[PDB]
DNA sequence: GCGGCATTCAAGGAC
DNA sequence: TAAATACAGACCTAAGTCCTTGAATGCCGC
DNA sequence: CTGTATTTA
């Protein structure tokens, strides 16, 4: 071997903001903006892998032109979230003369928004506000928590949402037909089914498993990815009987090299957001769950932890 | 399902929505409500009109229902009023329809302004360069005098006449504070939420008074030699801007000084080594006005501040105010937006006018209309996910009708946990203090309150076992979503219900530091009396000190003035001292408590031994 | 387009290294007669101005006056890079985005071309009116600046008092004090470090150390310094050039009582 | 002898 | 004088490391 | 929540 090809999230990024399958109101509220310029604060959040970088990116490309050059400043707000980056590099670009369309404005990004530190989000404030005719920031972030409420004061607010499988299905299609792959709807299907809304997720799994196998089918997604984590503890749960309770325990988690630490996590996970059952349930359900976990965070982790779980689980749905 | 009535049927209507309503959702039923021009108050008062009746409607309604007579309609009788009632409105409604006129020729009025405005800009750029369209409608529409902003009307006169007063109290050395209140302090800080116009109105009474402008951002310059580089030069000298910009002229007397506005105070850091603490000595000793504006008031790092100078709050703005501000920002961008709205806009924004802005710039590109069709799409995907104060989450989890079966789906625990670990250091502490102290309203079949508050305070004790298992070594902070669900989650469901009287802040932590203190001065005595006591810290506060009291103080109280001697005899054969003393009477409780004991000694056997001890 | 030709760098390095410590941001205003520049101090208490005429460049050219929004940080940087035998040439094009400092070596045909991007400084122009003071004098740099240098390390105010031909420099600090008395004098030999005074009001005003330092921070342009006072005007700290000049308006203390 | 920069460390915050 | 609503009560300490960040220490360059 | 400050009735 002497070098590799491109992976399909980067191949296949979108470079313009139609090539995106996302929230069709935001992205439409996009290519306004694009279109007509005028570009507002914004703060763009969401999970992990549904388009919220590459909205950014594309927004930037199409407002600027050939000047994203020198009119673009992206910085990943993880790698640079130091008080004095926005107190000099920030602020010396804010303040940097540029001659630009009557129409376009300096872009500042900042991808990882929600990893900044409490001074610079701070000292942002200002900044923001007396060059707030010629640059423009736009924060990329996962949790809008994370950022102070008076930098959410000054911008728009996009919540972007999972993706619906109708989306991801096309998506993935499209990307079929460009690279013809030999598939089939089963395969497209748990590729869908393990991707949780994750388009990002989504593309890697599929281009892993043609590279690994060559056709997407079902069984061969199922072989080299396997199926979401807290769905087997949620049916472990939820079992009517402590045998099968501990059958699955046995077999599906123990036995695969599954951890006792990730086995109760998911099992707080999973009885957090559980529904099916009633609230004083969960709570003391979430109860049993916590003291064991208390008891495997000692290194007192072993099957026979989790078997008390289940079955002390199973006692409290006894009546 | 529901009938499309006529526009602004319910107008001049006052409704309460009670209960929970089978049908739509109380936050479905109050947007409804305010659709057709009804106004929604969360209380029931004498100015209701129609009070909306659902199930499980709390009793107290009902009474007050029942003392003001005022109607009660159930979900039929809102579907006939819906219905029948006439457009418009058909005494209150032609009140309300000249409160509705009065904002649209306001609107209108300062339409034409703004107008003229830009006519008047091309004309000055003809006889002679930033676009128009490339402004934001924040700073495009930014108020240009103290008329144009909306709300706070009280804050801002009070911050003025400080402001014009200041020379007059100066000239006084700040000693005659006035009918006001103000000119006894030198500084003035702004506290409010993000957005309502502080440093707006800061700027607008700064330049309107003829007082040269000096702004440095705090959070953007923290650092205490910056503070004395930039301030303390800056403290008692004129300006070069204001002597070379204008002095020929009789303007004012006071343009050679300077105000300083101090933005983002919050933003600064902490400790003696933070320039915090270097401002607040600032705002002692000063020739020149000090204006600060803040958004968190009462923080920790910005105690100093509490005392020193005068306090203005921004409040939140009310909605009429803003009504016609949104309308004249519409009417001019050219896009359609009925007042209905504007409410349910300032409802979901928590009184961020420039939230508010950004999102009419924002919406309108697409959107060239916003009604009441799309107004839930709008306040979903723009709603301020801010942490609550502690009080708001205590307040929240001891609701029981979050508990309930149609509150457990809406409010679900995963809302539950996030609630707790918005302030996870004080909802634990919270909900302890005031679980026992709400009357409940989800105890089981055959469980009384005292079981419900047992069981509570159980699982309090496990929340503290898990507390303390983090906030120890191994650092078990993964055990963090457990400790929400034991300190507060379960016992909040336990005794989950209305609450009885108010919500008290922790009291643990003012108990913790006064047992702190008493344990360190009891650590100063065992430590002085340890060459005679031979007696550990414990064994000695239990023990000793009855029969301490009894050798020191009962003398005084069964002799008089003469058995100084011995009590000096007995203290200086243990080492004890005048301090000393006074903290041993201090740590005796119930039957025995000393408070009262030494004021009835006579003050001459008190200084006889102080004079003693001397 | 504009292309300006100095005779050494270093002029132009030690120009902006005498007031690249007070102001950060400074707009420079290229006319035929020359070029001009005017900065507000942060705290807008020290004004710096600086003319520098059209014989102090080896060439100079101008079609238009044309503003430059440079930041001193960076142009420090940029001509930290020259040395001191190199002919340097400030270029801009139309519209102007950046400018071009070309160093071009005498000896050699190495040369280095550095750009640098402009800033947009929304700052207004104000005129310096010029008017008669109540004291003038001139008096070495270097002992000015160690005057500065001496008083600044006990308090952070300074009180000048030009009374009865005597000046007096006093600084009332927490730890003691410290005053300064001089006596001017016309030494024959050379003119250089005599102190030429004419005083015809008794001045009493009060500065800022910090200022004081840096205005002394740019003590080697010239080897004396025109101290003008007034006491309802801020005052004037003058080095003069072979064909302009570098002043600092000094805004005074409150005179209270 | 300062001038400047780099390094280190202590104070506060977060989990 | 009442409606009508905002909205304020209050800020903890030991502990473990990591992180930031101001400021002092330290050295080299001139 | 109670209690108080502010705005409008
Ligand atoms: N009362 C008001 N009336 C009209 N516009 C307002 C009002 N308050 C705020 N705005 C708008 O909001 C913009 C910014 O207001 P600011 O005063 O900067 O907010 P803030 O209250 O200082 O909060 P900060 O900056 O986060 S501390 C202004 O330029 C106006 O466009
Ligand atoms: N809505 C979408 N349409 C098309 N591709 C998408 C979409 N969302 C994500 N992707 C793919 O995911 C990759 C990176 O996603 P990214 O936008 O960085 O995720 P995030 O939103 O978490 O930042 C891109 O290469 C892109 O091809
Ligand atoms: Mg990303
Ligand atoms: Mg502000």
């Amino acid at each position: 071997t002497l070098s590799l090809q491109l992976p399909w999230v980067e191949k296949y990024r979108p470079q313009v903001l139609s090539d995106i399958v996302g929230n069709k109101e935001t992205i439409d509220r996009l290519q306004q903006i694009a279109k007509d310029g005028n570009m507002p604060h914004m703060i763009i959040s969401g999970m992990p892998g549904i388009g919220k970088t590459t909205s950014v990116h594309c927004l930037a490309h199409e407002l600027l032109g050939r000047s994203y050059a020198d009119g673009v400043l992206e910085l990943n707000a993880s790698d640079d979230r130091g008080i004095d980056v926005v107190r000099n590099q920030i602020k010396h670009f804010a303040q940097k003369k540029l001659h630009l369309p009557p129409g376009k404005h300096k872009i500042v990004i900042l991808d990882e928004a929600d990893s900044m530190t409490a001074g610079a989000q701070q000292a942002l404030r200002r900044t923001m506000e007396l060059y707030s005719n010629s640059t423009r920031f736009a924060f990329a972030c996962n949790q809008s928590n994370k950022i102070i409420e008076p930098l959410q004061s000054r911008c728009a607010i996009l919540r972007y949402s999972k993706l619906s499988d109708e989306d991801v299905l096309k998506r993935l299609l499209q990307i079929i037909k460009l690279e013809d792959v030999k598939y089939t709807n089963d395969g497209l299907e748990a590729i869908i089914f393990t991707a949780e809304g994750d388009m990002r997720q989504a593309i890697n799994n599929l281009q892993s498993t043609v590279a690994g196998h060559g056709l997407v089918n079902a069984d061969n997604v199922f072989k080299i990815v396997d199926s979401p984590h807290p769905l087997i503890v949620k049916k472990m749960l939820l079992a009517s009987n402590l045998e099968d309770s501990i059958q699955i325990l046995r077999t599906d988690l123990w036995k695969k090299g599954y951890s006792s630490i990730d086995i109760v996590t998911t099992s707080f996970r999973v009885t957090k957001n559980l529904a099916q059952v009633k609230e004083s349930v969960r709570l003391e359900m979430i109860k049993e769950i916590g003291l064991t976990h208390m008891r495997i965070l000692e290194g007192v982790g072993t099957y026979l932890q989790l078997a008390s779980m289940l079955a002390k689980i199973h006692k409290l749905n006894n009546k | 399902s529901f009938p499309e009535g006529k526009p602004n049927c319910l107008l001049g209507l006052t409704i309460v929505f009670t209960g929970v309503l089978p049908t739509l959702e109380r936050g479905a039923s109050e947007a409804l409500a305010k659709r057709y021009g009804a106004r929604v108050t969360k209380s029931i008062s004498s100015k209701t009109s129609v009070v909306v009746l659902g199930d499980e409607a709390g009793p107290k309604k009902l009474e007050k229902i029942k003392q003001l007579k005022i109607k009660a309609i159930d979900e039929e009788g809102f579907k006939q009023l819906i219905a029948g009632m006439p457009a418009e409105g058909g005494e209150a409604a032609e009140k309300a329809r000249r409160k509705l006129e009065e904002q649209h020729n306001i609107a209108t009025k300062e339409a034409e302004l703004l107008v003229k405005k830009e006519e008047e800009r091309s004309k000055k750029l003809a006889a002679t360069v930033v676009r128009e369209e490339d402004k934001l409608w924040t700073v495009k529409y930014a108020p240009t005098n103290l008329q144009q902003v909306c709300g706070n009307k009280g804050s801002v006169m009070k911050l003025k006449n400080w402001l014009a007063n200041w020379e007059n109290s100066k000239k006084n050395s700040f000693k005659h504070a006035g009918k006001d209140g103000s000119g006894v302090f030198r500084a003035a800080m702004l506290y409010g939420p993000p957005g309502i116009g502080k440093t707006t109105a800061a700027h607008l009474v700064a330049q309107e008074l003829g007082y040269d402008i000096l702004e440095q951002n705090a959070s953007d310059v923290r650092s205490k030699t910056l503070l004395n580089a930039g301030v303390k030069n800056a403290l008692d000298n004129m300006s070069v801007v204001g002597y070379f910009k204008h002095n020929e002229e009789a303007q004012n007397l006071n343009g050679k000084h300077f105000v300083i506005i101090m933005d983002e105070v919050d933003g600064m850091s902490g400790g003696d080594r933070g320039g915090v603490g270097q401002l607040a000595q600032f705002c002692r000793k000063t020739s020149t006005p000090l204006i600060l504006i803040c958004n968190e008031r009462n923080l920790p790092k910005m105690r100093p501040f509490d005392r020193v100078c005068l306090d203005i709050q921004f409040r939140r703005p009310d909605a009429n105010s803003i009504k016609s501000r949104l309308m004249t920002i519409a009417i001019r961008e050219k896009f359609k937006l009925d007042p209905n709205v504007i409410d349910r806009l300032i409802q979901t924004t928590r009184g961020d006018i420039r939230q508010v802005i950004n999102l009419l710039s924002t919406i309108s590109t697409t959107t060239k209309t916003i009604n009441h069709e799309n107004i839930n799409e709008i306040s979903k995907a723009w709603e301020k996910n801010i942490a609550l104060k502690p009080f708001d989450i205590a307040h929240k989890m001891l609701d029981g009708q979050i508990y309930s079966d149609i509150g457990s789906r809406n409010f679900t625990l995963n809302d539950k946990i996030a609630l707790y670990f918005d302030d996870f250091d004080f909802t634990p502490l919270m909900i302890q203090e005031n679980y026992l102290s709400t009357r409940p309203s989800v105890l089981k079949p055959g469980q009384s309150h005292l079981e419900a508050v047992a069981e509570a305070a159980n699982c309090i004790s496990l929340g503290d076992i898990v507390e303390k298992k983090i906030r120890s070594s191994e650092q078990l902070w993964s055990l963090l979503p457990l400790h929400a669900v034991l300190s507060s989650v379960y016992p909040a469901s336990k005794v989950a219900g209305h609450m009885a009287g108010r919500i008290n802040f922790t009291a643990w932590l003012g108990q913790n530091s006064k047992s702190a203190k008493y344990y360190r001065l009891l650590q100063e005595i065992h430590y002085h009396t340890r060459l005679g006591t031979s007696t550990d810290k414990i064994g000695l506060r239990l023990d000793y000190l009855p029969t301490f009291r009894k050798r020191l103080l009962d003398p005084f109280l069964k002799q008089g003035a003469d058995a100084i001697s011995s009590v000096i005899e007995v203290m200086d054969d243990y080492y004890l001292t005048k301090e000393d003393w006074d903290s041993i009477m201090e740590f005796f409780v119930g039957p025995d408590v000393t408070t009262a004991i030494i004021k009835k000694i006579p003050a001459t056997v008190k200084s006889g031994f102080t004079r003693k001890y001397n | 387009m504009l292309e300006a030709k100095f005779e050494e760098a270093s002029l132009f390095k030690r120009i902006i290294d005498g007031f690249k410590d007070c102001v950060q941001l400074v707009n420079f205003q290229c006319k035929e007669d020359g070029i001009i520049a005017q900065a507000v101090d942060d705290s807008r208490v020290l004004l710096v101005s600086l003319e520098i005429g059209v014989e102090a460049f080896q060439e100079y050219r101008c079609d238009h006056p044309v503003t430059l929004g440079m930041d001193l940080t960076s142009l420090s940087k940029i001509l930290r890079c020259g040395n001191n035998t190199d002919t340097l040439t400030l270029i801009a094009d139309n519209t102007p985005d950046s400018i071009i400092l070309l160093f071009e070596d005498t000896k050699k045909d190495r040369i280095a071309e550095y750009s640098l991007k402009l800033m947009d400084i929304d700052a207004d122009f104000l005129k310096i009116e010029e008017l008669q003071y109540d004291s003038t004098l001139s008096l070495p740099s270097s002992e000015f600046s160690k005057i500065v240098r001496d008083l600044s390390q006990l308090s952070d105010s300074i009180n000048i008092m030009i009374t009865k031909e005597t000046i007096k420099f006093v600084a009332d600090g927490d730890i003691g004090s410290g005053s300064v008395i001089i006596k001017p004098f016309v030494d024959m030999e050379h003119p250089e470090t005599s102190i030429k005074l004419e005083m015809d009001q008794p001045v009493d005003l009060t500065f800022g150390a910090k200022y004081l330092l840096d205005i002394i921070k740019g003590s080697s342009l010239s080897d004396r310094v025109g101290i003008r006072l007034s006491s309802e005007a801020p005052a004037l700290f003058q080095f003069d050039l072979k064909s302009g000049f570098l002043q600092f308006f000094l805004a005074p203390k409150f005179n209270d009582e």
